């Protein structure tokens, strides 16, 4: 009777039970490879074993690793039975129909849960904050989107995707510190600079300027104390490595920057709801929480949009979990319970139910 | 003159010009309001409403959809793809040798006679391909002679086939002739004439159409949807688990295998039977119309990086030297390798600075894999591993401030 609420995402799965303010469990994305490894118990072995992430840019590519990665959740995380509770997944924007058909499947056939429902992870967030207007960028471990939405519907045609997030920018972050002279290369050590990413970077309101500043100045400088002691200096760094989401030529990419591709997204929604898309730009995700972010994006918009447009950024402290809040809340609401896929609706109607419905 | 207009006015200009004009008194009768005012700015501004009927269609689809032009140059296109010649007709006009990739002065204009040499050098240049060209155009009807003006060596000498737009009009004292150029034009053979004293090359030239969708990316995906629902079905089991497994991902590793010549350096029997299904796949519905695909390259295919100093096309010489090194030369991808039946710019690759424009010789191998649901946003024609290109033709022009270049190339096998 209390319903699950799984928001599975490139890197971590955010999982726990509707009603609840947060997730009870977040667990890396990972199999170690019937039988299994799965989370930081994928860490049995990163030796006769490797680590592998079955979910790619926000798109579940290995079914057999997803059914362990959602094993673990019921079992292992939340401590539940599948055959007890209703369930709630999320899905990326434009996530393929047949892979939303699988997913319906395996909960159903697999799992043999007694309900279920698929939402999108960028609604969600964007209800979060109690909005059904306005344009959504997430940004994780895998995939950046920009997503529109007007009255509670996302606006398929003029979705924007960027594969750049949180994962390469910490790659990239282990390439600019070695190039200081530090060392960091191993799967270890990535996780040490996710570390240093998550707690020391910020992204500039002015880059070059920024880059002058700390050329000429000690005073963007910051220590960081490694496992073993050794006490590390970080510089330029800090703000370089966000940059790479503004200038994805830092990286080698040649697409479209965030600022950008939030400007794409509007361009291509109907010139009426334009105006309310820029007053309610939201920030989830991860990749969203760089302090200085949400100023940046203002100005990058300012310069981009109609100098008469009024432009906001939301960027709530919670964003983190906005996505598994928004399924909470959803997942609770009185009108929601008729949406829910049945085991009865899903027997008489196979996994294509999951169109009908969701 | 005769009762009925000939297909080649030859050196008759008298009987062309009475004949076109007698053409734009009768076209008037057919043109509303808005393709006469389209027909009045041409005139008052024929090199920029030309320029930009020439690259309009490589901006962001907002972009192009936002730019005022957009009216002159749909409205002057309705007025001239009205007026179908309802049998073909030879038409001439000068152009730069520069245009069919010579770069260089076949002679000077005050030298009156080209070299040998030249000649042989601008034959082998424009023998055996095929040119593509865009825009809006002033054609004559006649063989320019005593007294007309000649502003180049090269004078095309072209057959346009029945049904192609033309728009006869006046301007001042002058009877000219628009056409929009939508086709690829091949050089059937060249000649030294004599013009009032000075030699030039007469090209003897035809046109080979094909589908080009440019901007209308709509249009296109109809196209696809219409001759590609059936092959997702057409598919065995093992051909359609090995395309989806390349679509969602897969083409990274089968493509550097194949890059890497894995299948001789390091055979791995699993990856040549994807290769193998994914190639039949291909062949179970060939391109069913001559057709042209964009690619939005990597400066990798290029030999370059995004830090290559010669990767800078805002510099005249990066560009000479890209010419020099690519222009003519047949290039080959052992890869399988994707392409767009739209010309539009997205956001994926918005910065890229080499468009590969292909032409795709009916019955090609390939897909288009946006029949098949789950990502139709990209308008994807997936082209055969091993596909060979000749590039015709470098062209660049600017996106903002940065420029970029078009290659003009053909599949060849
Ligand atoms: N590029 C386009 O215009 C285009 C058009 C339609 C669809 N797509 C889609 O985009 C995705 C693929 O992106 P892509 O085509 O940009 O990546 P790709 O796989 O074609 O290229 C990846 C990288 O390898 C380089 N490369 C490819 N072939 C090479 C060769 N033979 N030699 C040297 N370098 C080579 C590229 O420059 C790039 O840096 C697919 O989903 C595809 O369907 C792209
Ligand atoms: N305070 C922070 N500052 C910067 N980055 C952070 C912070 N906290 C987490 N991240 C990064 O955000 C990413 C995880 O966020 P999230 O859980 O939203 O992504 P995901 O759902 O696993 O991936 P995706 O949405 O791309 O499929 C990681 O790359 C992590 O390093
Ligand atoms: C606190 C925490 C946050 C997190 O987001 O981890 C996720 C999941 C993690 C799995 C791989 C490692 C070895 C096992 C880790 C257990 C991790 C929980 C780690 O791989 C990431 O680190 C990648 C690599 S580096 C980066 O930028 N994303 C994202
Ligand atoms: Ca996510």
């Amino acid at each position: 009777t209390t319903a699950l609420v799984c928001d599975n995402g490139s890197g971590l799965v955010k999982a726990g039970f509707a009603g609840d303010d947060a997730p009870r469990a977040v667990f890396p994305s990972i199999v170690g490879r019937k039988d299994s490894y799965v989370g930081d118990e994928a860490q049995s072995k990163r030796g006769i074993l490797t680590l592998k992430y079955p979910i790619e840019h926000g798109i579940i590519t290995n079914w057999d690793d997803m059914e362990k990665i959602w094993h673990h959740t019921f079992y292992n995380e939340l401590r539940v039975a599948p055959e007890e509770h209703p369930t709630l997944l999320t899905e990326a924007p434009l996530n393929p129909k047949a892979n939303r058909e699988k997913m319906t499947q395996i909960m159903f056939e697999t799992f043999n849960v007694p309900a279920m429902y698929v939402a999108i992870q960028a609604v969600l967030s964007l209800y979060a904050s109690g909005r059904t207007t306005g344009i959504v960028l997430d940004s994780g471990d895998g995939v950046t989107h920009n997503v529109p939405i007007y009255e509670g519907y996302a606006l398929p045609h003029a979705i924007m995707r960027l594969d750049l997030a949180g994962r390469d920018l910490t790659d990239y972050l282990m390439k600019i510190l070695t190039e200081r002279g530090y060392s960091f290369v191993t799967t270890a050590e990535r996780e040490i600079v996710r570390d240093i990413k998550e707690k020391l970077c910020y992204v500039a309101l002015d880059f070059e300027n920024e880059m002058a500043t700390a050329a000429s100045s000690s005073s963007l400088e910051k220590s960081y104390e490694l496992p073993d002691g050794q006490v590390i200096t970080i510089g330029n760094e800090r703000f370089r490595c966000p940059e790479t989401l503004f200038q994805p030529s830092f990286i080698g990419m040649e697409s479209a920057g965030i600022h950008e591709t939030t400007y794409n997204s509007i361009m291509k929604c109907d010139i009426d709801i334009r105006k309310d898309l820029y007053a309610n730009n939201v920030m989830s995700g991860g990749t969203t929480m760089y302090p200085g972010i949400a100023d940046r994006m203002q100005k990058e918009i300012t310069a981009l949009a109609p100098s008469t447009m009024k432009i906001k950024i939301i960027a709530p402290p919670e964003r983190k979990y906005s996505v598994w809040i928004g399924g909470s809340i959803l997942a609770s609401l009185s009108t929601f319970q008729q949406m829910w896929i049945t085991k009865q609706e899903y027997d008489e109607a196979g996994p294509s139910i999951v169109h009908r419905k969701c | 003159a005769f009762i009925e207009r000939p297909e080649d006015f030859l050196k008759d200009k008298e009987n062309a010009i009475q004949w076109e004009k007698k053409e734009a008194e009768r076209v008037e009768k057919n043109l509303d309001t808005l393709e006469k005012e389209a027909l009045e700015l041409y005139k008052k501004d024929s090199e920029q409403i030309s320029n930009y009927s020439q690259t309009r269609q490589y901006f962001y689809d907002y972009q192009i959809e936002s730019n005022p032009r957009e009216k002159e140059y749909k409205n002057l296109r309705n007025a001239i793809s009205k007026n179908k010649i309802d049998k073909p007709i030879n038409v001439y006009y000068f152009e730069s040798p520069e245009k069919f990739a010579f770069n260089k002065e076949i002679r000077t204009e005050n030298q009156n006679e080209i070299s040998l040499e030249k000649f042989n050098e601008l034959k082998e240049t424009i023998q055996d391909k095929l040119f593509k060209q865009d825009g809006f155009k002033d054609v004559s009807l006649y063989e320019p002679g005593n007294g007309d003006e000649k502003p180049t060596p090269l004078l095309i000498h072209l057959k346009l086939p029945k049904n192609t737009g033309m728009l006869p009009y006046i301007n001042s004292n002058d009877v000219k002739t628009l056409i929009e150029q939508d086709y690829s034009i091949k050089i059937d053979k060249i000649v030294r004439i004599v013009i009032e004293g000075k030699q030039y090359i007469k090209a003897e030239a035809s046109i080979v159409n094909s589908l080009d969708f440019k901007d209308d990316v709509s249009k296109g995906d109809l196209w696809g949807k219409e001759n590609y629902s059936d092959w997702s079905n057409k598919l065995t089991p093992n051909e359609l688990a090995d395309v989806n497994d390349y679509m969602r991902g897969g083409y990274t590793a089968i493509n550097n295998y194949l890059i890497s010549n894995g299948p001789l350096n390091n055979p791995n029997p699993e990856l040549d039977s994807k290769v193998n299904n994914i190639e039949n796949a291909l062949k179970l519905t060939p391109i069913p119309s001559n057709l042209i695909v964009y690619r939005r390259s990597g400066p990798q295919e290029f030999g370059l990086t995004l830090t290559s100093p010669e990767y800078d096309f805002n510099k005249i010489e990066n560009i000479d030297a890209f010419k020099e090194k690519w222009e003519g030369k047949v290039i080959t991808y052992p890869n399988f390798i994707s392409t767009s039946i739209g010309s539009v710019n997205m956001s994926a690759f918005a910065k890229r600075k080499i468009i590969l424009r292909i032409n795709i010789p009916k019955d090609s191998p390939g897909a288009y894999l946006s029949a098949i649901p789950g990502y139709a946003g990209e308008y994807s024609v997936l082209l055969n591993h091993g596909s060979k290109f000749k590039i015709n033709k470098v062209d660049s022009y600017k996106d903002g401030t940065v420029t970029k270049l078009i290659l003009d190339a053909t599949l060849i096998n």
